[PDB]
């Protein structure tokens, strides 16, 4: 046989505050260690926990993993999830006997923790260029996390995906999307509207 | 630091019989460190093609090695083993005796 | 009846004369089956016994990579021990390591080993039962603490009581035509009139395997050790071993002495006596 | 105690040979190189278990590595090809102890057929809408970096000469302006939200900078526009009490 | 068959 790491579910979407459980399984129990990493789009990999074949559990803040070497599976636990935990979670293992030392990565679990928008006030505003107005942007903001921003439906209209900002000093976080275009007709009133 | 002088034994692989081919051995052991110079002599002059075993060691950490080479013993030819080591202030020669 | 597998490692520094020399050898009982020399041109773990050659390219690639990883580590330890003992950069030092396992007549586990030495002296070793460490000094205590924080002891046992034992058996069966053999010693006795009143009797044992053997003398049925000489067991160069016990007797009384040879290949122990 | 990779970003012409460096000061016996395409898994190129030896991984073709010392493990592209455009990660570890793997920051490489397709970004900042301010008492600024190629950008917000993170969310990925065209220029947006009071204070200075990694010093360039070298293109806005 | 992982002293 040959080592094969598998992580299910592949993707995972949940509201903040929930306790998450991520799975990682392997077909060859003869491993030296098992390690969990984090990776955000266009960035490197940050190591979270390392569990050796002797020990069966490790902890680091709201994160904790457990190794069940004999059963060929490890479970990563994330307490009171936060939007800052949104990322791809990867698990890998190193061999104990094959003499190659090559690690084996899993396909990864895509995580997205959505913020709780207590007082939604969805609206679309128009922003003018500080350098020279006539150039503008459309800003769809303050909508809840159960709302889906549809992507663009015209070659000259550009609609971004939603992003969550967090005003720490005043314990407040909000969702938003941006739209721009160079068409003569274009107006922010009909920029988004999903359809 | 901790150095120990080698023990030496010169002898043949098979019982010695004049005019018959055999192998001349020199077994050095019980020494430390491993850097050691060993030669096989024939009437004082050293022999060219001498091979040896792979460096290994004993329970107390002391090293051992076997140097050997093809030879044809005779009644008058003298064979010896010359050894040099950090512990030996003088090179040590040990002659081959057919009944040892 | 009774077997073992052992690996011996020796790394020696050569400041100024390049990187450190690394040599590794593997034995089953008294037979060497593998080799590796950092200075050799092959850069491969090499076979030194015939039976081990039946292993495929997977084994050879794996053992070569594992022995090259081993050298790099020992090479770092040389620099690390020099630092612990606050030693000069120009002096040559030696690092040694031995690990392996023993099995009884029935092939069941008996004992395991993992010892390490610096400059020919004990540095740190796992205890007899494999559950604890023994450090020689303060530097070894520093190593002992890195090892226990890294849970080393538990890794070794798993290997010594399992993998080491599983492979030892695999080697004994596949190479049973030369490993499970028992070559009884070919024995004879020589005589030398040393002088006017002296005489020397020499009792031999040649071509025997395994190296375990006992050679003793007796004078009128009593263990005679006075004026005797027993040499260290030595290798013949063909897989067999040699040894001899010699005694100096009063001229004319040599038939009162007898040589006794005990070895695994001899159903019953041999008793040699001088018959002209 | 760390793994260092250089360069972080790099543009190459088809046929160029390039060397990527990777060093570590922890005496790790193991060192290795990976390549990862956008949204895909890590693939091993080559690796090594000590000075004096190396091995092939999943994708060794087109690459060469050496390991003459324990500290370094360089990677060489013999003849750069468009297919080699990827993100390269170096990773080291002990071959004992915990055996924990340590990843470098990553090196972003884009191999082009023609270097005339390289463009730096144009940056603009759009001011908060008074309708937002009057309804929420908060104010959102938006930065827009457009027409850049390739995607080698790092965007940040600087309020009063010092970098800020709170109240900021930049798109995780830029979007292609012409999806069906290869070598299509990119666009990227970002938002910085502050209290209406903070925005209405004329002493406040808001600046969005986009560090761009383009052509190197020695690359050819005789086009009618400025050479698209590694540069910082920024835009700015001040608080206004109108 | 050799031990695979060896921890530095």
């Amino acid at each position: 046989m040959k080592q094969e790491v598998t992580q299910i579910p592949a993707a995972l979407s949940v509201p903040e505050g929930e306790n998450l459980v991520l799975n990682c399984s392997f077909t060859d129990s003869a491993i030296y260690n098992l390690q969990w990493f984090r990776q955000d789009p266009g960035k490197g990999l940050t190591s979270l926990l390392l569990i050796q074949s002797s020990q069966r559990e490790q902890t680091s803040g709201r994160l904790n993993a457990s190794l069940d070497k004999s059963s060929g599976s490890s479970t990563l636990y994330i307490a009171a999830s936060q939007p800052g935990d949104s990322a791809t979670y990867l698990c890998a293992v190193r061999p104990l006997l094959d003499g190659t030392y090559i690690p084996t990565f899993g396909r990864g679990t895509s995580l997205i923790v959505h913020p709780y928008i207590q007082n939604p006030d969805p609206a679309v505003y128009q922003l003018r260029d500080s350098k020279s107005s006539d150039k503008s942007v459309c800003l769809f903001t303050d909508f809840d996390s159960q709302t889906n921003v549809s992507q663009s439906k015209d070659s000259d209209v550009y609609i971004t995906d939603k992003c969550v900002l967090d005003m720490r000093s005043m314990d407040f976080k909000s969702n938003s999307a941006v739209a721009w275009s160079n068409k003569s007709d274009f107006a922010c009133a009909n920029a988004f509207n999903n359809s | 630091m901790i150095q120990r002088t080698p023990k030496i034994q010169v002898y043949s692989r098979h019982p010695a019989e004049n005019g018959k081919s055999n192998f001349l051995n020199c077994y050095v052991s019980g020494f430390h460190p491993s850097d050691i110079e060993v030669d096989l002599l024939k009437n004082g002059e050293r022999i060219e093609k001498v091979e040896h075993s792979d460096l290994s060691f004993s329970k107390d950490w002391s090293f051992y090695l076997l140097y050997y080479t093809e030879f044809t013993p005779t009644e008058k030819d003298e064979y010896a083993c010359r050894v040099n080591h950090v512990t030996l202030s003088q090179p040590c020669i040990v002659k081959w005796d057919r009944d040892m | 009846g009774s077997h073992s597998m052992r690996y011996f490692f020796t790394s020696v520094s050569r400041p100024g004369r390049g990187e450190p020399r690394f040599i590794a050898v593997g034995y089953v009982d008294d037979t060497q089956f593998v080799r590796f020399d950092s200075d050799a041109a092959s850069q491969r773990m090499e076979p030194r016994a015939p039976w081990i050659e039946q292993e495929g390219p997977e084994y050879w690639d794996g053992e070569t990579r594992k022995v090259k990883a081993h050298s790099q580590t020992h090479r770092v330890d040389l620099g690390t021990l020099r630092g612990y003992y606050n030693q000069s950069e120009a002096g040559s030092h030696t690092v040694q390591r031995m690990y392996g396992c023993d099995v009884g007549s029935d092939w069941r586990f008996l004992r395991g080993y993992h010892q390490y030495a610096y400059d020919g002296k004990d540095y740190i070793a796992l205890k007899e039962d494999l559950r604890s460490w023994t450090a020689a000094d303060m530097a070894a205590q520093t190593t002992k603490h890195k090892w226990e924080a890294a849970h080393v002891a538990e890794q070794l046992r798993a290997y010594l009581e399992g993998t080491c034992v599983e492979w030892l058996r695999r080697y004994l069966e596949n190479g049973k035509e030369t490993l499970q053999r028992t070559d009884a010693p070919k024995t004879h006795m020589t005589h030398h009139a040393v002088s006017d009143h002296e005489a020397t009797l020499r009792c031999w044992a040649l071509s025997f395997y395994p190296a375990e053997i006992t050679l003793t003398w007796q004078r009128d049925g009593e263990d005679q050790t006075q004026d005797t000489e027993l040499v260290e067991t030595r290798p013949a160069g063909d897989g067999t071993f040699q040894k001899w016990a010699a005694v100096v007797v009063p001229s004319g009384q040599e038939q009162r002495y007898t040589c006794h040879v005990q070895h695994e290949g001899l159903p019953k122990p041999l008793t040699l006596r001088w018959e002209p | 105690m760390g793994v260092t990779q250089t360069p972080k970003f790099q543009v190459l012409k088809t046929g160029q040979s390039m060397t990527l460096q990777c060093a570590q000061d922890m005496n790790h016996e193991y060192m290795s190189w990976y390549r990862q395409d956008p949204g895909m898994g890590l693939r091993l190129i080559h690796y090594s278990v000590g000075a004096g030896t190396t091995d092939q991984g999943e994708v060794p073709n087109g690459y060469n590595v050496s390991r003459s010392t324990i500290e370094d493990f360089p990677l060489r592209l013999l003849s750069a090809a468009p297919s080699q455009t990827s993100v390269y990660f170096c990773a080291s570890s002990y071959l004992g102890n915990t055996g924990e793997l340590f990843f470098g920051e990553g090196s972003r490489l884009t191999v082009l057929e023609d270097l005339k397709n390289v463009f730096p970004p144009e940056v603009a900042v759009f001011e908060p809408s008074e309708a937002e301010i009057s309804h929420t008492q908060k104010a959102t600024l938006v930065c827009l970096a457009t027409g850049f190629y390739p995607d080698h950008v790092e965007l940040s917000w600087w309020v009063n000469g010092k970098e800020v993170h709170s109240g900021v969310c930049t798109d995780p990925q830029p979007l292609k302006e012409q999806p069906a065209l290869n070598d299509s220029r990119y666009a990227l947006s970002s938002r910085l939200r502050v209290s209406a009071t903070f925005w209405q204070d004329p002493r406040n200075h808001f600046r969005c900078q986009v560090q761009f990694y383009g052509l190197s010093e020695n690359d050819e360039w005789t086009q009618d526009r400025a050479k698209p070298v590694t540069q910082i293109v920024s835009a700015e806005a001040w608080g206004r009490a109108d | 068959s050799l031990l695979m992982w060896i921890t530095q002293c």
